[PDB]
């Protein structure tokens, strides 16, 4: 643990500085160090962890998609053979992405999820688990794909079950979980109808609960509701 | 691509 | 040399793929490997090397500036003491930046510059040498700053002398060298008058040579001329 | 910041 000698509070402070400097790899290393101190994470700290890894893996996913598109074009009929290089470099990016997902899943399993008892922590971590299995599924092939897909589904489902029992329909964690599980259904599980139904039901149940919210909470919830609507517009 | 958070 | 086992042509191909995927750290590692094969670089290969390292160091410089601004605010009268963390993290980014500059300067000294005999290669590499000493100067303090500053100046000056003897005034390498040396004068050497004079003379001499150019060369040259004008507008 | 290439 390269961060073992740094104070927890200093790691959190440096994660916030790294965010301001758009140094997301550093931010993720600092937050991994903070998690490895063994204490539970506050709400702000959980979001620093997720922001950091989401940006790291997001860049990897964007690069993988560029390389996979080039690879597929090089394998079509009529294209010139340019050797193993595109595949090799796509594989390098893919292995680095899988390593990031393995790291995040390892933090969740040792030991964030098992110590998370409040809905706002447990749902957050189970959503993360679904998300990082989903990123693995995006690059997986064959039977490995099936088991990865089911692990994503299982984590999202447990998060959904808790969120419906313990959170209001406008809670931003609940909304973002539903948004992402809906995308899982559409893009990963080949279940577009389930994706559309989930997005619509989530949006409509949140709409009906907005009246209970302050102006700041209303802003947070309607922002994610607009993403649900955006996806519904893309899909219908 | 669709929106996720 | 981690790239020692990869073919030169494969390294170049992968550098181009990394550029398309916006994976500039990888792109720079591939190009470093290509340089270390020991052969001279073609024009396209020189630009792949420079694009890669410029993007890497550019991100480091942007992060350093954010952190240095936070550090200076934390050191002003009335601000609360937040401990050593901002300084430490600024120093970490600074050391990584200095390491990138040392790597590029090492490639130029072993052995790109000494084998570069044509103006378009030699000027390009001497401009790079000035640029990377300039990035070192941005973060240097005290007497070390003076020797770094003089190394930047000396490299830019030799490049200028060759460019004036061997290239037309619209050559894009010559123009970009003059643009950057002018910025060196303004931002590093505390010589704003020299910066403005260089930018103006460069612009005017290029203007008078545009008539000799094809439409594509005209586009390349006028693009950099517009940057000279932009700087002159910022400075006057 | 000023322009460089
Ligand atoms: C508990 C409060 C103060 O912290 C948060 C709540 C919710 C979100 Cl989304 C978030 C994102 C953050 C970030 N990018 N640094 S802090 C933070
Ligand atoms: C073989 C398939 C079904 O599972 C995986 C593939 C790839 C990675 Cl990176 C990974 C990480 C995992 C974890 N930390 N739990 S499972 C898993
Ligand atoms: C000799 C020709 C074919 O190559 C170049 C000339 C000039 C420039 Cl600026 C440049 C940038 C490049 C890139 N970003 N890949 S290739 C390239
Ligand atoms: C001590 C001052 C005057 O010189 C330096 C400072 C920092 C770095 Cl990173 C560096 C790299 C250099 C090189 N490769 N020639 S000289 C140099
Ligand atoms: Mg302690
Ligand atoms: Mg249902
Ligand atoms: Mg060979
Ligand atoms: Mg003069």
């Amino acid at each position: 643990g390269a961060m073992g000698s740094m104070e927890r509070a200093s790691l959190i402070q440096k994660a916030k500085l790294a965010e301001q400097a758009e140094r997301y790899e550093d931010m993720a290393a600092f937050m991994k160090g903070a998690v490895e101190k063994g204490e539970e994470l506050s709400c702000e700290e959980r979001n620093l962890l997720s922001v950091a890894y989401k940006n790291v893996v997001g860049g990897q996913r964007a690069a993988w998609r560029v390389l996979s598109s080039i690879e597929q074009k090089s394998n079509e009929e009529g294209s010139e053979e340019k050797g193993p290089e595109v595949r090799e470099y796509r594989e390098k990016v893919e292995t680095e992405l899988q390593g990031v997902c393995d790291t995040v899943l390892g933090l969740l399993d040792s030991h964030l999820i098992k110590e998370a008892g409040d809905a706002e922590s447990r749902v957050f971590y189970l959503k993360m688990k679904g998300d990082y299995y989903r990123y693995l599924a995006e690059v997986a092939t064959g039977d490995d794909k099936k088991r990865i897909i089911d692990s994503a589904r299982s984590a999202y489902q447990e998060a959904m079950d808790i969120s419906k029992k313990e959170m209001p329909p406008t809670n931003p964690i609940r909304l973002g979980l539903a948004l992402n599980f809906s995308v899982f259904h559409y893009e990963i599980a080949n279940s577009p109808e389930e994706a559309i139904s989930l997005a619509k039901t989530t949006f409509d149940e949140a709409m009906a609960d907005l009246h209970t919210l302050s102006e700041d909470s209303y802003k947070d919830s309607t922002l994610i509701m607009q993403l649900l609507r955006d996806n519904l517009t893309l899909w219908t | 691509f669709p929106a996720t958070v």
